[PDB]
């Protein structure tokens, strides 16, 4: 996260309404959730530091509407669904 | 005709509104921008003109476009804040010259400076060395003054200007009742 | 009036022509900004404030019809005018005139109402001034967080602190004053009394329990090096807790006025300190405790500990509820607040142990799990 990002987001803070910032990685080596939703708001600091733009973490979920699930499932033919049973559960319980 | 890009920087400070010199000369140099962009329109209408200020926070009012129609409307609301900035004012233009449409167009950037430079000689000669390295045409225009006109600015221009043959020219305007239009129209850079 | 100004501009005191030379030079050059700068430099100088009554009005008029330079400077110099003349009667008319004269581009109304309120903070008006102060702090939540205006607002909250009405608000604003600190350029001689009344407000503050937050920032303890250490001693004693009542009794009888009636309240405030510290002391190894240590440290009987923990549950800083039948004391979640070194060591320790345990179990399980299942 660069310091200039507040100035970059300031433009859309002026012209447009409040903007949400998303940080991802260039190389998908991260096992965790690649997408982090950060809302831009001004919060009162307890220490007394001057008021500045603060990025607050917002929970998110990865999902599709209708056809995108079909497209992904067809293009992959690798990943498996929930499939309640032994292997599907024990894989999670392992990794 | 001639294929080149035009970048004009306007001074949004309050030093342009002073009562000694012209009565808010911002409108006068605005009219200058108008007549020179109309001149370029008459010569080569395919040229694009961008607009940005010299202030701390760099904000582009209008992206480079051959049509000055909406630009004339964007010439208003100068937002008279800040004082002056140099380095990032250069880096927000010369580095942004790669975002132009036509790749056959030459690189030309001018500036209107109505405030004293806060940067030392080091940053000046370094940035001049950079502009000389990437070889970009620069025309220095200063409206109004406080201290001596040209001291380190002379060596600044001399070090910044390469290719003595048909190269860049320096524009120095003294105090006077006459406007800045016919005065900046004197060199070959205008018209 | 420009040619007629030369007559009264030329004539001045013994030392005035020194600055009046540059003043009249910038006046002939007709530079408004440089004129304003020269004015501020003139005010900054320790003038005798005698024959300046003419130049104040002149620069006032000039600043009025110039409609160029920042009117805030005019606000400052007219505040110097109302400070020198001490005439609140025409002050309202002048301020209203300044508010009416300035057009609308950027909003100076916050500093204008700041000045109005500041001048109205005298014995003349109180309630309405507090109302318009609330208005002022409710004015701009926007980007100009420069806090300089809010620092002047902190001065207003100091003049409001002169009133015994609300102690807590001045401390909440004192946190902001603690966070808005820039540099040491301002006189330390003033910082003595500033940190003094800050110490008094912090001590008498009922909106805060632990004083460790005030001692947290290094600038205060760095600026208190010149001042006597009697305050730093008792503040650090309140920060690290008091196992002895002698010193806190000494600082209880240290300040005679207003500390007598609030003494018992301060005792009821610091009685929770030993509790939170003792429950934050041992994170493990039989958390279960008894009232013996509490009664020994707080030198109180066994009859008043019920009302003590009743007050503790009344504040709401502790969720502790003891289900005991036979004599016992159970403890619960508590806030670390300022800092602890042994709890940092214990933090890295318990964390390293937890981490290597989770890692060990993970590797141990996955060892056979990957082979026999996959």
């Amino acid at each position: 996260l660069h310091k200039n990002d507040i100035a970059i987001n300031e433009l859309m803070k002026r012209y447009c309404p409040n903007s949400v910032l998303v940080i991802i990685d260039v190389k998908p080596k991260d096992l965790g959730l690649p997408t982090e939703a950060y809302i831009s708001v001004e919060e009162v600091h307890d220490d007394g530091t001057p008021t500045s733009k603060t990025f607050e973490h917002v929970t998110s979920e990865i999902g599709a509407e209708e056809a995108e699930e079909v497209g992904v499932e067809h293009l992959l033919r690798d990943i498996k669904d929930t499939t309640v049973g032994t292997l599907s559960q024990r894989i999670t319980n392992q990794v | 005709m001639v294929l080149e890009s035009t970048m004009v920087c306007v001074d949004n400070s309050e030093y342009m509104r002073n009562g000694d010199f012209l009565p808010t000369r911002l409108q006068a140099q605005q009219d200058a921008v108008n007549i020179v962009c109309h001149s370029k329109t008459r010569s080569n209408p395919e040229n694009n003109v961008g607009l940005i200020t010299l202030a701390n926070d760099c904000e582009v009012l209008t992206t480079l476009t051959p049509d000055t129609g909406r630009i004339l409307s964007k010439l208003h609301t100068v937002q008279p804040k800040g004082k002056i900035t140099f380095c990032t004012g250069i880096r927000v233009a010369h580095l942004a010259l790669k975002h132009r449409q036509g790749k056959n167009h030459k690189m030309r950037i001018i500036a209107f400076v109505g405030s004293p430079v806060e940067d030392n000689e080091k940053d000046l000669v370094k940035l001049a060395k950079r502009l000389k390295k990437e070889k970009v045409n620069v025309d220095i225009i200063n409206f109004g003054e406080e201290e001596v006109n040209t001291e380190k600015l002379t060596a600044f221009v001399n070090t910044l200007n390469g290719k003595d043959g048909t190269g860049s020219h320096l524009v120095t305007v003294p105090p006077g009742p006459s406007l800045a239009d016919a005065l900046i129209s004197s060199p070959i850079l205008a018209g | 009036d420009v040619p007629g100004f030369l007559q009264q501009s030329q004539n001045s005191g013994p030392g005035q022509p020194a600055v009046w030379h540059r003043l009249e030079e910038l006046y002939t050059k007709k530079l408004w900004h440089q004129l304003t700068l020269q004015v501020l430099d003139f005010v900054q100088d320790p003038c005798f404030a005698q024959g300046d009554g003419l130049i104040k009005l002149y620069e006032n008029f000039i600043s009025e019809f110039e409609h160029r330079v920042n009117p805030l400077s005019l606000v400052e110099i007219i505040l110097h005018v109302v400070r020198q003349m001490t005439d609140p009667n025409v002050a309202l008319t002048f301020l209203e005139k300044t508010r009416e004269k300035v057009k609308s581009s950027d909003e100076a109304v916050i500093l204008c109402k700041t000045a109005i309120g500041a001048l109205k903070l005298n014995i003349g008006d109180l309630q309405v001034t507090k109302e318009t102060i609330e208005d002022v702090e409710e004015m701009l939540n926007n980007l100009p967080g420069v806090t300089s205006v809010h620092s002047r607002f902190y001065d207003l909250s100091s003049k409001y602190y002169q009133t015994i009405g609300n102690h807590a608000s001045y401390y909440k604003d004192a946190l902001r004053f603690l966070g808005c600190v820039d540099i040491k350029d301002l006189p330390v001689s003033e910082q003595q009394e500033r940190a003094f009344t800050l110490g008094l407000a912090g001590l008498l503050g009922e909106g805060v329990f632990n004083f460790g937050e005030l001692l947290m920032h290094p600038v205060l303890e760095s600026l208190r090096n010149t001042d006597r250490q009697w305050l730093i001693d008792t503040l650090y004693a309140f920060n690290s807790g008091n196992v002895e009542r002698f010193q806190t009794l000494k600082t209880a009888w240290g300040q005679q006025p207003d500390l007598a009636a609030n003494e018992a309240q301060l005792l009821r405030k610091i009685q929770l300190l030993c509790l939170m510290e003792m429950t934050f002391t041992r994170p493990a190894n039989h958390r279960q405790l008894t009232f013996e240590e509490i009664a020994k440290s707080a030198k109180i009987t066994v009859n008043e500990v019920e009302l003590l923990v009743m007050k503790a549950l009344s504040v709401g800083l502790v969720k502790g509820s003891i289900d005991e039948v036979d004599k016992r004391v159970h403890m619960t979640w508590v806030q670390p607040r300022v800092l602890d070194l042994q709890q940092i060591k214990g933090m890295k320790d318990r964390l390293e142990f937890w981490c290597t345990d989770v890692k060990s179990m993970e590797m141990l399980v996955e060892h056979q799990a990957h082979d026999i299942l996959t």
